């Protein structure tokens, strides 16, 4: 039950700054080294920075030195990455990872850092109305990734299929989330999709009824 | 300066595959700090092998690692559909920095064919009141991961307004994709019907909606 919960990330202008954070639990955050790893879409993993258990020793990739700063708090059990002078090429999914010994067990879920001159746009949410019936939500025209969709605030998870977003010509994303539900629950059970777009603090609750 | 991996490697179900990781005498040739990581699409990397050949609890013994000179090697035996993922080698280098491989995509071939399940949604009334119209075609549960989508109004082709994703593997190890047809509310109402045609392998499944 070791956990690495990451936070931060989102859309930043070229030249701008971002600080990523990694909350650690389930292990002595001391006694272990930590790294940041990033992954551009859809490229491979590249190592960004290393920090020892004390913070005494820190190392960087050449592609990153002078712009990125790694630090840790051994009381808060947190790992940080301060990023300055960001470029479009810095656009990636950023992972924190615990070190064992010259290897890395346990990774964070990753947070998406998007460096672009494009503006943030929140999505418009539209209901896709309906043994087993299909219904869903259209999440239309947002930027940037990601978007999360839950159903009935976490109560409904079975039969839920959230599709990967389409990238339109407009540069905006759209996705759909569809859940298969018993037709007998229709007209008795309420179905609400909970859409969250953090880059624009957009949270939309849409009721989906036949 | 990078650990060289084969971009893609493919064998059939039950067979064994070996992935090479060629570095330098400053890393793989110099140390035992070689590790391997599995990453499925849309997930965080997972430690498979550490210290050249060791396995963490939870990794099947179908995964094994070895090393010879400046090249490390990961072998996967009894290829399964879950083994279909991206694989990365890693090594400690001399400036106490770490370095990852270019990655290898493993494809397992002799898997059962799967016909696409299609759900087609019409434009919602809420979107129409907003002077917009979007047709939503959801395509799931097909293998292999190649499909072709075509849209029809009544019985005629639509080239404009169509956005379609690249297929992606789901949790059921089948594939999913989606197609979006952008319309004006009048376009939607002028025609008798609209259809999404999904063609997989040779078969073609069609779904149809009407502004009732």
């Amino acid at each position: 039950e070791v956990q690495l919960v990451e936070s931060g990330g989102g859309l930043v202008q070229p030249g701008g700054s971002l600080r990523l954070s990694c909350a650690a639990s389930g292990f002595t955050f001391s006694n272990s080294g930590m790294i940041w790893v990033r992954q551009a879409p859809g490229k491979g993993l590249e190592w960004v920075s290393y920090i020892s258990l004390s913070g005494a020793n820190t190392y960087y990739a050449d592609s990153v030195k002078g712009r990125f700063t790694i630090s840790r708090d051994n009381s808060q059990n947190t790992l940080s990455l301060q990023m300055n002078s960001l470029r479009v090429e810095d656009t990636a999914m950023y992972y924190c990872a615990k070190e064992g010994w010259s290897y890395f067990d346990f990774w964070g879920q990753g947070v998406l850092v998007t460096v672009s001159g494009a503006s943030t746009k929140g999505p418009s949410v539209f209901p896709l109305a309906p043994g087993t019936a299909a219904l869903g939500c259209l999440v239309k025209d947002y930027f940037p990734e990601p978007v999360t969709v839950s159903w009935n605030s976490g109560a409904l998870t079975s039969g839920v299929h959230t599709f990967p977003a389409v990238l339109q010509s407009s540069g905006l994303y759209s996705l759909s989330s569809v859940v298969t539900v018993p037709s007998s629950s229709l007209g008795t059970q309420t179905y609400i999709c909970n859409v969250n777009h953090k880059p624009s603090n957009t949270k939309v609750d849409k009721r989906v009824e036949p | 300066s990078a650990l060289t991996q084969p971009p893609s490697v493919s064998k059939s179900l039950g067979q064994s595959v070996t992935i090479s990781c060629t570095g330098t005498s400053s890393d793989i040739g110099a140390y035992t700090g070689v590790s391997w990581y599995q990453q499925h699409s849309g997930t965080a990397p997972r430690l498979l092998i550490y210290d050249v050949s060791k396995r963490p609890s939870g990794v099947s013994d179908r995964f094994s690692g070895s090393k010879s000179g400046n090249t490390a090697s990961l072998t996967i035996s009894g290829l399964q559909t879950d083994d279909e993922a991206d694989y990365y080698c890693c090594s400690y280098r001399t400036g106490a920095t770490y370095i990852f491989g270019t990655g290898t995509r493993v494809t397992v071939l002799g898997q059962p064919k799967g016909a696409p399940s299609v759900t087609l949604f019409p434009p919602s009334s809420e979107e129409l009141q907003a002077n917009k119209a979007t047709l939503v075609c959801l395509i799931s549960d097909f293998y292999p991961g190649a499909v072709t989508v075509a849209w029809k109004a009544d019985s005629s082709p639509v080239k404009a307004g169509v956005e379609t994703t690249t297929p992606s593997k789901q949790s059921n190890n089948k594939y999913a994709a989606s197609s979006y047809l952008s319309l004006t509310p009048e376009q939607w109402k002028s025609h008798r019907s609209y259809s999404c045609q999904v063609t997989h392998e040779g078969s073609t499944v069609e779904k149809t909606v009407a502004p009732t």
